[PDB]
């Protein structure tokens, strides 16, 4: 069929800045007769249904701000954001409806800042879940920028793989940094066999991978 | 005004059917088909097909060709989703959406519903603490938490000291362990100078468990 | 004005077209407007203009355009625009 491509799937923009997404189509989109390329762009903000921006690849909906321009026309096609503001984040999807109907696979649009280290802490295992046979370690990365970031599990030195689920929360509205929580799951048994546990975590904003660690019984 | 209003969220086993609806209103409901895009959780949007409103004929995308049944009922103006035996891939978001011609675009959409599917029992949480210690202070602020873990199905509700307290509180999205429960953390920065003098306590709230439970955080010695 | 000013009449038409379009959308006292267009466009099986695309949703959005979207046929409307040039001429 026809196949929808949108470059780049993830756009970070400084507000105020303007934004552009491209989407690529695997066969021409315009209408001999009509002479309309039925290409459109959809904007999904956060916990939203789509709503319509762009209609016939250059005509803009009813209501949507001046700063939102579509343009193209056959294959190639672009959706041009003026400025940028704070209430545009969300999925931008192309659609062709030339024939049947097909989706890009979307273009998140995130807001800029400066790089934030993340700020790394590290829970140990409850007293009362130890009770039930099973022990969860939580380390948790605090207000960072970039969302690029590893954490990786050492018991004792020894790389953990596995055993670890990993949780990030959507960009702040505030400050728009991100936060993460790694969560090692381990048998009660399997974790008082150890001592040193410790999360190490290497993101843009540190010189070096920071390790946050403790023993197993020291308050 | 048109409307589009969908059923509520649904929560099925594996191998079940389940039937949602979209009513159509501000509008000749007969006139436009009535299409479908499903979204998986965090995944783009994917036409499955559409309906002619004035005939009932269904049009099924390659992909949804199968165990979807698009259906209809002109006489309260309202279009139909079936999924039978269903699969833990089926869970998503399905959305209905009115075509408008011409323009060829969907300009009216449904909220959507949510469509869960899992083997997994409904399960009441179990909250624990996350205490700060000397590893939890960080430039004068320390981080505190609650760990929800093993309750099936979501969602789940965490506050702190009863919605007092909102800044620096950070509840991520829970994450599907591989026993079919769920699992998520709620943390808090707050001034370490204040941990002798003001108590933290995380209350979660499981209503398909109808389970409250408030869980005090002190801190380690 | 007559056939040898062709080119001339079906310019002026389009324009009394587009100013119609423009009435029926704008206002709502405008309903000699509004039954101009819709006759323009189930006469000359068209719905919208050319030069005021950005008028279309409105335009269905008034019930102006009288083919749903149930018939693959008439998703693919052609603008009066066109269909104006059709009439004043010959073929399509």
């Amino acid at each position: 069929d026809i196949v929808m491509t949108q470059s780049p799937l993830s756009l970070p923009v400084t507000p105020g800045e303007p934004a552009s997404i491209s989407c690529k189509s695997s066969q021409s989109l315009l209408h001999s007769r009509t002479r309309k390329n039925y290409l459109a762009w959809y904007l999904q903000k956060p916990g939203q249904s789509p709503q319509l921006l762009i209609y016939w690849a250059s005509t803009r909906e009813s209501g949507v701000p001046d700063r939102f321009s579509g343009s193209g026309s056959g294959t190639d096609f672009t959706l041009k954001i003026s400025r940028v503001e704070a209430e545009d984040v969300g999925v931008y999807y192309c659609k062709q409806s030339y024939n049947l109907y097909a989706f890009g696979q979307g273009t998140k649009l995130e807001i800029k800042r400066t790089v934030a280290a993340p700020s790394v802490f590290i829970f140990p295992p409850s007293d009362e879940q130890l009770k039930s046979g099973t022990a969860s370690v939580v380390c948790l990365l605090n207000n960072f920028y970039p969302r690029e970031a590893k954490v990786q599990w050492k018991v004792d030195n020894a790389l953990q793989s596995g055993n670890s689920q990993e949780s990030v929360t959507e960009q702040d509205s505030k400050d728009s940094t991100y936060s993460l929580s790694s969560t090692l799951t381990l048998s009660k048994a399997d974790y008082e066999k150890h001592k040193v546990y410790a999360c190490e975590v290497t993101h843009q904003g540190l010189s070096s991978p920071v390790t946050k660690s403790f023993n197993r019984g020291e308050c | 005004q048109v409307q589009l209003v969908q059923s509520g969220s649904e929560l099925k086993k594996p191998g079940a059917s389940v039937k949602v609806s979209c009513k159509a209103s501000g509008y000749t409901f007969t006139d436009d088909s009535i299409h479908w895009v499903r979204q998986a959780p965090g995944q783009g949007l994917e036409w499955m097909g559409w309906i002619n409103t004035e005939t009932g004929e269904p049009t099924y995308a390659d992909d949804f060709k199968g165990r979807f049944v698009f259906s209809l009922d002109t006489s309260v103006s309202t279009a139909y989703l079936q999924i039978s035996s269903l699969k833990a891939e089926d869970t998503a978001v399905y959305y209905c959406a009115r075509l408008s011609p011409v323009v060829v675009i969907f300009i009216y959409w449904g909220q959507g519903t949510l469509v869960t599917v899992s083997s997994a029992s409904t399960k009441g949480p179990s909250v624990f603490p996350l205490a700060p210690s000397s590893k939890s202070t960080s430039g004068g602020t320390a981080a505190l938490g609650c760990l929800v873990k093993d309750y099936f199905p979501e969602p789940v509700t965490v506050s702190w000291n009863s919605g007092a307290l909102t800044s620096g509180v950070h509840t991520f999205p829970a994450v599907l362990q591989s026993s079919g429960l769920y699992s998520l953390s709620s943390v808090v920065t707050v001034p370490s100078s204040s941990l002798g003098t003001q108590t933290y306590i995380c209350n979660v709230n499981h209503k398909p468990s109808n389970t409250k439970v408030d869980k005090k955080v002190e801190p380690k010695s | 004005t007559g056939f040898v000013n062709k080119d001339q009449i079906a310019k002026d038409v389009k324009q009394f077209y587009d100013q119609a379009l423009q009435q029926a959308v704008v206002d709502d006292d405008a309903n000699n407007a509004k039954a101009v267009v819709k006759t323009f466009h189930e006469t000359l099986d068209c719905c919208g203009s050319s030069t005021l695309t950005a008028l279309t949703t409105s335009v269905l959005k008034n019930n102006l355009c009288p083919s749903g979207s149930n018939i693959i046929s008439n998703l693919f409307k052609e603008d009066c625009h066109q269909k104006i040039d059709d009439l004043f001429s010959g073929s399509h």
